[PDB]
């Protein structure tokens, strides 16, 4: 399991 | 072409999960000049995230590869050129995507929400570019990616409220890039930790259209912040 | 790039990335070369082939339906209409470049008899893949071509293979998809269906401590499709 | 659903 991230996403 | 088709286009492309389609569409929205809408925004990001976190997943894939295979010379100088291959073609996708940035995206955002969004995407397309750079090119590549994080982080801070979904992705993304590209996790740790609590303290502020998307993300902010201190 | 075991690596690298237009590259390099493949070499070109075309396969029921639910809306019919030609050259230039591996170097050099069956239900799926797009003119001629290929097979198999063989009954399970998605005899293609099946069960004798799991898994949607067509 | 196939992978 890694490190998480996003954009977003509106 | 014209504006209004190239999104029709691109949105086709990206049920069709043909994402470099849809991701040359946004660049041709892109290229015009004008900003971009609130719906033309998240199309161009998931184009191309989706079409660089493909190459990121190979690119990792591969190079744990060329590590497992010391001592068989001719296995890991072919496991070598591949990652190289794979990865030359990731380093064009992220400077395509900042010089979009520095040409058209940012300088033509008038508002904070903007502003803030267009710059955390300039700090992790350079997070991208850090993930797999070496010789003697990194040390630039990663204080220019938290130069970017660094001003969207300021105006996040003065001009968005703490539930905002695009201030709490650049602390969930910022946190980030200071513990798997820093080696820092208590700043990593600090900072989401903050940013989940002074989420939490206004859940009066949530809108009905950003409560889905906010709760979203602060929950990958205690994912982030459970697996870091374990 | 001209070392025949140096392709095979790369492909088998190329796989582990999931770059699966990277890994069809070698595996045809490695066919050209009048070669006559390992049974390694000739699973590495199938999955390849297999999720390159398989991605075409997709994005084409996703736009061809948007299409037909755009009837009443001309500007988003005519471009969804456009896209999905797009798309299906895309699928036919995949197909007949595969078509072209398995005329002039596939079937052709095919020794054994697990390899020709192997090779022209091949053949018959990539006539299918194609008849799944063809329309009009040359539709007819594209579903023969499919049938002709599956139909020599199928003979070949029940003569000089088990009812067990993998290969055979995954040449039962496509050759009844065939009969029921491309020629809408559902009568025939769940006889085909039962009847691979039933005799497979009934020499259950002839399994491999190598192959039991594959060929279980085949016979199970063989029962599946056929579950399926009944409703 | 819909029908399934097999290249069988061995």
């Amino acid at each position: 399991w890694r490190s998480m991230t996003v954009v977003p996403y509106l | 072409m014209d504006k209004n088709e190239l999104v029709q286009k691109a949105k086709l492309a990206e049920q069709a999960e043909r994402y470099d389609d849809m991701a040359a569409c946004m660049k041709s929205v892109t290229e015009q000049g004008a900003e971009l809408s609130n719906e033309e925004r998240n199309l161009l990001s998931v184009a191309y995230k989706n079409v660089v976190g493909a190459r990121r997943s190979s690119w990792r894939v591969v190079s744990s590869i060329e590590q497992k295979t010391e001592g068989a010379e001719k296995k890991q100088q072919m496991a070598r050129e591949y990652r190289e291959k794979i990865e030359t073609e990731l380093r064009d996708i992220c400077n395509d995507v900042l010089s979009l940035l520095e040409k058209f995206l940012i300088p033509n955002a008038s508002q904070a929400e903007s502003k803030v969004f267009y710059l955390k995407m300039k700090g992790d397309y350079y997070r991208y570019l850090a993930e797999v750079a070496a010789g003697d090119d990194k040390k630039g590549i990663v204080d220019q990616s938290q130069q970017a994080y660094q001003e969207a982080f300021e105006i996040s801070k003065k001009e968005m409220q703490p539930t905002h979904p695009i201030r709490l992705g650049l602390a969930l993304n910022f946190s980030v890039f200071y513990y798997e590209i820093l080696n820092s996790p208590e700043k990593a740790c600090s900072l989401a930790k903050t940013a989940f609590d002074e989420a939490i303290a206004e859940l009066d502020t949530l809108s009905e259209e950003s409560y889905k998307d906010s709760t979203l993300i602060m929950q990958l902010l205690r994912d982030n912040l459970t697996l870091w201190t374990s």
